[PDB]
RNA sequence: GAGUCUG
DNA sequence: TCCGCGTCAGACTCGTTTATAGCATACGTGAG
DNA sequence: CTCACGTATGCTATAATGTGCTGACGCGG
């Protein structure tokens, strides 16, 4: 009843040929020259090595299979850039490539918010330092203690350890129903904006004809584009001082319209 | 002979059964267990020692390198409990472990003379248990609850039917180790024995014996008795065992010698059997046809050819018999298998077994666990040996081996943790015995099979997990690295161990917020047993049998204390006297009965030991210093109860209380209460909030004092002596010379904890009990905790109660209370709430805690000081700002209206928002305290700095007063030693005390005493310096907070809540109520004397409830208060100490057969008037549980009070003045205000925030949530007509986004029209089904 | 149970009578928590059908 | 979404989609690179495993455990369970203009009335207050009306009294076993935080006042008000719909 | 999600 | 052996571990 | 218009080449 994708794959790998030294050299020379069978046989025979590194790389980011597949990508680059002329063995060279590709994938895919390798490499040094501190300081590393040891900025160390903060599933320990939509206003707040916007239209037909023609065409209330004191000149005003005197004159008469209707300080808190 | 604190107030005892054993320390379990875990034992594998020796030494895969454990040590705790609680850190000790890296040569065979590197490495901080029994994890007090699991060992069970409507009982054995794979044996409907390793696929049981190297003939010799067949001349003969036939039917004519015993075709009765046995029958002649079917035991071969005529375990025939005869065999060993008693099970299992030899069996086992992977011989031997025969992967433990050996009827208790070949066979043997009919199934619910794991075992296990994770890392790095540069600490990681332990003490189910409403809540929580959590049952898994009371629960587990809920029966409070045996089974004390005489010899018996003896009941009457009064005593054995003669009795119950738990023991007339109501009573006592004035219970039991003392919440005197100095903050006692050691200064300081926050935001306040200059003994209560009277436990307040209807104001349990209760501030309760304000650093920039806050009234900013922090003492109400905080806003693209508005007021108010911490709406209190936590680098707030100034100067004062009182107390002793052999009274006092280093006397023992006191004085002098430097460092120390967080300000509010309609109140007989109305004093029913009743409870909530305890409590309560009213009257008129003494002695010595004697007399006059002054507010009485006061004793006490024997009184209606037409029961019921206040539960919402995906309003009052309109509630509207109300609830009230705003606008516009839409939940549903790849379209009209 | 409780609540139960009472009591309480579910599930099946 | 703590929180569907995309893209790569077929096969197995986990996790054998060990919630899991979307968000919902509190007796009440706490009713009828405030011209606009309510001014109580008059409120008690578990009443404004319930209807709710609580709901529309007054009113639901007998019975 | 609860 | 079911709301609290080389060229967009 | 800044793909050579939790609900179709 062999159903598991992993056990199926590992069964297929076991079913392969294991290579020797002279055999590796023969296939490798043909492989670089561009043999189909040579490349396939070298890859298939060395799959077991990927498993060895993938086995001691689990429970860190991706699943065994995930690492086994990414590790296989390193094997391919290893076969592509192997030098059979050098007396030194393939296994030694391949180990580098397999570890490189696995580590790189584990640094990228693992983290929900994609963390750049530059920050990840820095983080490595911070954490290794923390370990040595912890062994001698019976307590755990502080941000400032780590920063002292590396001769680096406290703020930089804090930014890094903040990025280390992993996010757990919102649906998992629900949290979704606790956390409210912040971008959506309540009907209370939306209704208040309707009252303001409606009052403005009525307030526009209550002041002077030239006091609501440069006050609204500036804020973009009636007009199409929100202009500035200097930009109101494009219409008909064509002034800078007279635009600023008339803008504020429209607002002063409107401030008394809110003091008499019964807002002003009433609508100041809000 | 009574203690000093008892001389102040004596409880009258109606108990009659003398207590041979006192209530033990109640928080024994938690302390012993954890103490074993940390306890340094060289030999006795307990906690850490065991953990290291189990894993270590770890040797490398290459075998050159190895790491070995030497010893460990706990560093002293960085922060005390106090600083941990305030700062929000775990109270822990650093674990430093000595480890030796030893390296072997590869070239030499096993030369250890290369490199030995020894160093002390850090592996985590371990959380420490408080002296009270709690852990402080991230500044929160938590308790780790003891667990109840199936004991490792063997268990024999049986599906009682279940499988196969055939209805066959299939027997099974389960071998459970402490660590390893489980080993199952089971029967099949066809009587074939099967093995499940690790409950995987089924395999024939015989296969496992082949794996252990058993030939077929050896297997058969193990399970089967042999029957010999001799072939003599021509006739067949067989060696008979007289009984074997027994209850069989004779298939042939059985002839012995020449004479016929059996008739053919008749059943062989006992007479035939004894006739045959006495005649000494050994050969019987038989027909050849009887062997057709008999099973050969051994391999029989032809000595001529040397080839197999018949293989072992083969069914014989007439022709195989013939061939066997002529080969030259005239003896045939055949299996004895007569159905019934001796079943051929293993015989049939061998025929089902496809395997042949050992290897073929090991391969098939290997193929089961690892199916697909090709076998190798080395792989199959390794796997099978590593399953149950490896010291590292398999461990029954001492308890496993012990229960295993007792189940197989062994004599030896101790043995190997790994399974022997003999073990497995013995287990199979017993299984098959049980199938045959001799032997029985073990019970899972039986406490002999359920074992207790408290803390230390569980901490030990998590710590082993940590070590195992470390072992992989360690072994891995030992093999890879060069051995000589590489030291051990670069290989070890502390973070795995710390993480394993952190996850236990923090994430674990059994680690839970201590239930701190009241002392009893705490004490009962710490003695909890849970069958749930890891390695235990689940609510899904949990049946009906486990939940119910098991017979063995007697004396071990409370039958009447279990959550009424989904956890009903899985969670259990421990019984009073119960304790854990060395192996972790529960045990109970019992008095040995020798030759009928009942000794004071006391034996703790386990569940299994108890079954064996006959135990008399506690209520059984003993005769004055010898044997039982009665001939036929009521006892119990074999788990069931009846009368026995005196000679048969082995033992007796120690106390009447041992059956019951702590909480239920506090219920007075439990004996008269239904067990259900009593359960909820014990459960609601835990919910009782301590009132402002802690009032003792008038009708108590006696457990009151035990609980108050053992809980730890009271300050108790260790040393005793005379009190030098009382204060509302501290108590200093000068110790008596007899306990006072001559080394250190003999002055004890108890600092009292003042008004502090609980986990349930209740108030924890310690007040001093004793007065200035009071003599006290060891174990006297020095200060009362929150819900404690002079040493006794005081959960609520007793009240004048009358049972009678009011104008429906006590309808269904509803309670009518007098205004006088509110006035007297009884059931006024104190709630200390902790609010934090966090200054974080965002992408836009750091948040500021300035008082400079955009758009805020001067009214609001008045209460904030320079930094932006509210002043100490300031009263605050909802919406007032406590800590002003502003958050940097990134470039606000405004709506034109906001551009206009911000232009009009010009209050641009910079690039900043308002995120201030303000008082939650409707809560109102006084600020008692403020704390500031800042980071190390960041410049401190002005307010944070003045706080540190206070703490520094206060620290200096505290330590200074330590050294001053300790030096004064120490020289006061030197002064007495110098007088010993050197009279210089007035001459020594005149010269300064500071110049006494010169002063000595002649060289004797007294000169050495002077040297002790001088070395201590200077020791204290330097000690004071290093203490002060520590304090100063901690006060200056910048705290490391969460990443992002610059500083945190914690505000503590104090809220005084008054009793009010909606508040929940109960008694101790499970009698609840909600207060309906507070009646003016004038309105309340009043006595002939004019005294109004406090509470009017409904008569109809008693006979239905069958808690009659509350009525007896009320009658006795009135009698208690009757005598208090007489003493109050005699104290008001001064009168004679002689006369008071008379009345009080007659009172204490009332009861028909009162156990407690009180020979008043010896009391001095001053002791007597202090005692009467306490007895005045009602003489406190104790009614033990099951040994309580009798009705006749209560009526006799009432007559002493000149109160009516009926305990019913004439009452007058306060309103009309007319009398009630019949007498009403009045008295004092001790009442409790539970944590369920209406203030906390009242909630209302019109419109609010809405959920993220579903767009429906949120749930809960904390999130300002709408009430859930559930399926059930919808159906109600469907039943009615109500279609618009329903649509409303579905659409504009929930999801419909456009609809809700549009309808809001309409309701303010006064249109009252719906205008419905489409619910956003449905839009989501569509998207979720299309995400599955199902096209779901709306088809239009 | 073969042995009944001879006594009543006014008379007061002894330790053995009270312990024996507990069985029935707790089975009752567990019944309300656990059996309510099947009652309610029947209500819901009925409602869906009609 | 970003939690207050600066941290982020995300759906498990994101983890399942990322599984699928990583393995799918890796499959594209191994096809571009002409990989040997054993490895192509492994990747095709892993791709089908990831899609099957994303659609319905746990059906195809061992469910993919995320961060705690708990299996990731997949698409089907959001629809399926009782907790899915049907039973939780669609056949029943959380509702606006809804409140709750402890219940207590109101023996003085008539059968068609219930004591409704002042502060609770203030909040539930907020839009109705805003509306009358603007028709009297006491409030200039909505924001000023809100601040007048926040200040809890004396004139606001008188307006609130006027709105609640002849306006029915639904009281509900869990569990709602039969239709009388919801009834309409005319509310009576009361000082104090507890809801006052008429004794005679305690039978239908199975209400006993030892701490039971009730939900309050405000019928907004004229239609909903009329359905509450005519169909769901206490007085009008006297007989049990189950058997002919009166449910409103003294006890 | 794991809790301890109230009906 | 598999898969489907198993009352209805409410209150609160907690909680979000792990190790992963260093350095040089290459690819791509933004700021002055 | 040019360089810095942020991000990414690259290569390293002793030989090493096969894995690895929690169990127990109960009734029906
Ligand atoms: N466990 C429960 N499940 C469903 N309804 C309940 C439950 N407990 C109480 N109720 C309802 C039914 C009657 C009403 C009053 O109950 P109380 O007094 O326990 O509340
Ligand atoms: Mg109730
Ligand atoms: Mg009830």
């Amino acid at each position: 009843r062999v159903l598991d994708a992993t056990q199926l794959y590992l069964g297929e790998i076991g079913y392969s040929p294991l290579l020797t030294a002279e055999e590796e050299v023969y296939f490798a020379r043909r492989a670089l020259r561009g043999d189909v069978a040579s490349r396939r046989r070298m890859i298939e025979s060395n799959l077991r090595l990927v498993v060895k590194i993938a086995r001691r790389y689990g429970n860190r980011g991706l699943a065994l299979l995930d690492l086994i597949e990414e590790g296989n990508l390193g094997l391919i680059r290893a076969v592509e850039k192997f030098d059979p002329e050098r007396g030194f063995r393939f296994s030694t060279y391949a180990t580098w490539w397999i570890r490189q590709t696995i580590e790189r994938a584990i640094m990228n895919q693992t983290r929900t918010i994609r963390l750049p390798i530059h920050i990840v490499k820095e983080l490595n040094v911070y954490l290794r330092t923390a370990r040595e501190l912890s062994h001698k300081l019976d307590h755990e590393p502080s941000a400032e203690e780590i920063a002292e040891q590396l001769d680096k900025p406290v703020d930089d160390v804090s930014r890094m350890l903040r990025l280390n903060e992993r996010g757990t599933a919102v649906d998992t320990p629900a949290l979704l129903d606790i956390l409210a939509d912040e971008k959506e206003n309540g009907p209370e707040d939306t209704t208040q904006d309707d009252d303001m916007k409606q009052s403005i239209v009525k307030w526009l037909f209550e002041l002077n004809a030239k006091q609501r023609e440069v006050l609204a065409r500036r804020f973009g209330l009636l007009g199409y584009e929100a202009a500035t004191l200097e930009d109101v000149g494009r219409e008909i005003g064509l002034t800078r001082e007279r635009v600023r005197q008339i803008q504020v004159e429209g607002l002063r008469r409107l401030r008394e319209i809110l003091q008499t209707q019964g807002l002003n300080i009433e609508a100041l808190f809000l | 002979v009574y203690s000093y604190t008892e001389k102040k107030r004596i409880r009258k005892d109606f108990g009659k059964r003398p207590q041979v054993l006192d209530v033990p320390y109640l928080l024994s379990i938690q302390l012993d267990s954890f103490q074993k875990f940390i306890e340094q034992d060289p030999e006795g594998q307990y906690g850490l020692e065991a953990a290291f020796r189990s894993v270590f030494p770890i040797q490398s895969y290459s075998g050159n390198s190895e790491l070995q454990y030497v010893s460990y040590r706990l560093g002293e705790p960085v922060f005390d409990v106090q600083e941990c609680q305030i700062r929000g850190v775990t109270y822990s000790a650093p674990l430093r472990v000595k480890l030796r890296l030893v390296i072997y040569e590869r070239e030499a065979p096993e030369g250890t003379v290369k490199d030995i590197k020894e160093q002390e490495v850090y592996m985590g901080e371990i959380p420490l248990m408080t002296d009270n029994g709690t852990f402080v994890i991230n500044g929160t007090e938590r308790v780790i609850v003891s667990q109840l699991h199936r004991s490792p060992g063997v268990f024999f069970d049986s599906d009682k039917g279940k499988t196969h409507s055939s209805g066959k009982v299939l027997y099974n054995a389960r071998i459970i180790p402490y660590r390893g794979s489980w080993l199952d044996f089971e029967f099949d409907p066809k009587d074939n024995l099967f093995v499940r390793i690790d409950r995987r696929r089924k395999l024939p049981a015989t296969i496992i014996l082949r794996a252990l190297n058993y030939t077929t003939e050896q297997i058969l010799d193990l399970f089967f008795e042999k029957v010999i067949f001799e072939i003599r001349d021509n006739k067949l003969q067989m060696e008979l065992v007289p009984e074997r036939l027994r209850g069989e039917t004779a298939s042939f004519d059985i002839e012995a010698n020449g004479k016929v015993y059996v008739e053919k075709g008749r059943r062989i009765t006992a007479r035939h059997i004894r006739q045959l046995e006495k005649d000494d029958v050994k050969l019987i002649e038989v027909p050849v046809e009887y062997i057709a079917g008999k099973v050969v035991a051994k391999d029989y071969i032809d000595e001529s050819t040397g080839e197999l005529i018949c293989a072992a375990n083969m069914e014989l025939s007439l022709d195989l018999l013939a061939k066997l005869s002529q080969s030259g065999h005239k003896r045939i060993e055949t299996l004895f298998t007569n159905d019934l008693d001796h079943g051929p099970y293993i015989s049939e299992t061998l025929r089902v077994d496809p395997t042949n030899d050992r290897l073929s069996a090991l391969v098939e086992i290997y193929r089961m666990m690892r199916p697909g992977e090709p076998p190798t011989r080395e792989a199959a031997e390794s796997l099978f040996e590593n399953l149950f025969f490896s010291e590292d992967r398999y461990d029954l433990s001492a308890v496993g081996r012990m229960k295993f050996n007792r189940s197989l009827l062994r004599e030896e208790i101790e043995g190997s943790g790994i399974l022997s070949k003999d073990d497995i066979i013995d287990v199979m043997k017993k299984l098959i015995d049980i199938r045959n009919g001799k032997g029985e199934v073990d019970d899972i619910d039986h406490l002999g099979n359920r074992r207790i794991r408290s803390v230390g075992e569980m901490a030990e296990n998590q710590f082993r997990v940590g070590l195992v994770r470390v072992e992989r890392a360690v072994k891995e790095r030992l093999s890879l690295g060069d051995l000589d540069t590489l030291m051990p600490q670069d290989m070890i990681n502390a973070k795995p161990i710390s993480a394993a332990v952190k996850e236990f003490f923090g994430s674990s189910q059994l680690s839970q917020f201590m239930d701190q409403n009241n002392p009893l809540s705490e004490i009962t929580h710490k003695r909890r047993i849970s069958a749930l959590g890891p390695g235990g049952l689940t609510r899904e898994r949990a049946g009906f049998e486990v939940r119910d009371v098991h017979p063995t629960h007697y004396g071990r587990v409370c039958p009447i204390e279990t959550p009424e809920g989904p956890n009903i029966g899985l969670i259990n409070s421990l019984s009073v006297y119960a304790q854990t045996n060395e192996y972790g089974f529960l045990e109970t004390p019992y008095r040995k009965v020798t030759d009928g005489v009942v000794t004071d010899e006391i034996h703790y018996l386990s569940a299994i030991e108890e079954g064996n003896y006959v135990i008399a009941q506690a209520n059984s009457n003993l005769d004055e210093e010898g044997h039982f009064v009665e001939d036929l005593v009521t006892c119990r054995s074999k788990g069931e109860s009846s009368l026995f003669s005196r000679d048969q009795v082995d033992y007796m119950d120690v106390s009447t209380q041992q059956v019951v738990s702590v909480g239920a023991s506090l219920i007075p007339f439990l004996e008269h209460d239904d067990a259900n109501r009593a359960l909820m009573g014990a459960n609601m006592q835990r919910q009782a909030v301590p009132t402002l004035r802690a009032d003792k219970p008038l009708v108590g039991t006696g457990m009151e004092r035990a609980v108050a003392v053992d809980s730890g919440v009271t300050a108790v005197a260790k040393r005793g002596g005379v009190v030098q100095y009382v204060d509302a903050s501290r108590i200093v006692i000068k110790v008596n010379e007899d306990e006072m050691y001559p080394g250190e200064a003999g002055i004890d300081i108890y600092n009292l904890t003042k008004y502090t926050r609980s986990n349930q935001n209740t108030c924890i306040n310690q007040m001093p009990c004793v007065s200035l200059g009071e003599p006290v003994e060891r174990g006297d209560v020095l200060a009362d905790g929150p819900s404690t009277d002079l040493g006794e436990l005081a959960l609520g307040q007793n009240m004048r109660v009358a049972f009678m209807p009011w104008n429906g104001y006590n309808f269904e349990d509803s309670i009518l209370v007098s205004e006088r209760v509110v006035q007297e501030d009884r059931f006024t309760t104190i709630h200390i709430q902790e609010l934090a304000c966090v200054s974080r650093d965002t992408k836009l920039g750091p948040e500021e805690i300035t008082a400079d806050i955009p758009n805020v009234g001067e009214a609001a900013l008045s209460k904030l000081d320079e930094s932006g922090i509210v002043y100490i003492g300031a009263e605050v109400t909802g919406g007032d700002i406590l800590v002003g905080k502003v958050t940097p806003k990134g470039e606000t693209q405004l709506t034109p209206e906001e551009k206009l508005l911000r232009a009009i007021f010009g209050e641009k108010a910079s690039d900043v928002k308002d995120s201030s911490l303000r008082v939650p709406n409707g809560v109102s209190g006084t600020v008692i305290d403020v704390q500031v936590f800042t980071r190390d680098g960041v410049e401190k707030d002005k307010r944070a700095l003045e706080i540190e100034e206070m703490q520094l100067k206060q620290a200096k004062k505290d330590l200074s007063e330590e050294l001053q009182i300790l030096e004064a107390g120490l020289f006061s002793r030197i002064r007495a030693v110098l007088v010993a052999g050197g009279v210089e009274a007035e001459k020594l006092d005149k010269l300064p005390r500071d110049r006494w280093l010169e002063l000595g006397l002649t060289d004797e023992e007294k000169q050495n005493q002077l040297e002790q006191l001088a070395e201590q004085y200077d020791e204290l002098k330097h000690e004071f310096e290093k203490k002060l430097e520590a304090k100063r460092r901690k006060i200056t120390q910048g705290d490391d907070l969460a990443p992002g967080v610059l500083k945190i300000v914690k505000v503590y509010l104090a809220v005084k809540r008054r009793i009010q309609p909606g508040d929940k109140m109960a008694g101790r007989h499970g009698n609840k109520g909600v207060i309906s109305k507070i009646n003016p004093i004038e309105d309340m029913p009043y006595d002939e004397n004019g005294t109004p009743v406090d509470i009017v409870l409904n008569p109809l909530g008693v006979p239905s409830r069958m808690n009659i305890g509350q009525i007896l409590e009320t009658h006795l309560g009135m009698a208690a208060k009757g005598i208090g009213d007489k003493i109050n009257a005699m104290l008001k008129q001064q009168q004679e100490v002689a006369k008071l003494r008379e009345f009080i002695q007659r009172a204490y010595d009332l009861g028909a057969d009162v156990r407690q004697k009180v020979d008043l007399s010896t009391f001095s006059d001053e002791e007597v008037m202090r005692l009467a002054e306490n007895l005045r507010k009602g003489m406190p009485i104790a009614t033990p549980v099951f040994d309580g006061a009798k009705e006749a004793e209560i009526k006799e006490l009432l007559k002493l009070g000149d109160l009516p024997t009926s305990g019913q009184i004439r009452l007058y209606d306060g309103r009309t003045g007319e009398q009630f037409e019949r007498p009403v029961t009045v008295g004092y019921m001790y009442m409790l205000k539970l944590n369920h206040l209406v203030d906390d539960k009242m909630h209302a919402r019109s419109t609010g925030s809405y959920s993220l995906v579903t767009q429906q309003p949120l749930g809960g009052k904390a999130q300002f949530g709408g009430q859930r309109f559930g399926e059930m509630e919808v159906w109600a509207l469907e039943a009615y007509g109500a279609a618009y109300t329903l649509q409303e609830m579905l659409t504009v009230k929930s999801d419909d986004v456009n609809g809700r705003t549009k309808m809001y606008k309409n309701i303010v516009d006064g249109n009252h029209q719906m205008e419905p839409g489409m619910p956003e939940s449905f839009n989501v549903l569509l998207k979720e089904i299309r995400s599955l790849g199902i096209n779901i379209e709306l088809e239009d009209e | 149970i073969e042995t009944p409780i001879t006594a009543n609540f006014r008379e007061g139960l002894n330790v053995l009578q009270y312990f024996i009472s507990t069985h029935g009591a707790r089975k009752g309480l567990a019944d309300t928590a656990l059996k309510t579910a099947n009652s309610g599930y029947l209500t819901r099946r009925l409602v869906d059908v009609a | 979404v970003p939690l207050d703590g600066g941290r982020f929180a995300t759906s498990d569907l994101n983890d399942l989609y990322r599984r699928v995309i990583n393995r799918n893209n890796r499959l594209k790569r191994l096809l571009d690179l002409a990989a040997p077929d054993i490895i192509v096969r492994n990747e095709k197995r892993m791709l089908q495993e990831a899609v099957d986990a994303l659609l319905d996790n746990g059906r195809r054998g061992r469910a993919i455990t995320g961060s705690n060990k708990r299996p990731l919630k997949s698409l089907a899991d959001m629809i399926k369970g009782k907790q899915g979307r049907f039973r939780q968000n669609l056949l029943g919902k959380r509702v606006d203009y809804s409140g709750r509190s402890v219940i207590t007796v109101g023996p003085y009440l008539r059968l068609h009335q219930c004591g409704l706490p002042k502060k609770m009713a203030l909040e539930l009828f907020k839009p109705f207050i805003y509306g009358k405030l603007e028709l009297r011209g006491l409030a200039t606009t909505i924001k000023a009306a809100k601040k007048m309510v926040e200040r809890e001014e004396a004139v606001v109580w008188d307006i609130l009294d006027e709105v609640i008059r002849e306006h029915p409120v639904l009281l509900n008690r869990a569990p709602t076993l039969h239709r009388l578990g919801i009834q309409a009443f005319e509310p009576v404004l009361i000082e104090g935080k507890a809801i006052q319930l008429h004794p005679l209807v305690c039978a239908a709710y199975n209400a006993d006042f030892d701490g039971d609580q009730m939900a309050v709901h405000v019928p907004l529309t004229l239609e909903a008000q009329l359905e509450a007054r005519a169909l769901m009113m206490s007085t009008n639901n006297i007989l049990s719909p189950a058997n002919g007998e009166p449910i409103i019975v003294p006890s």
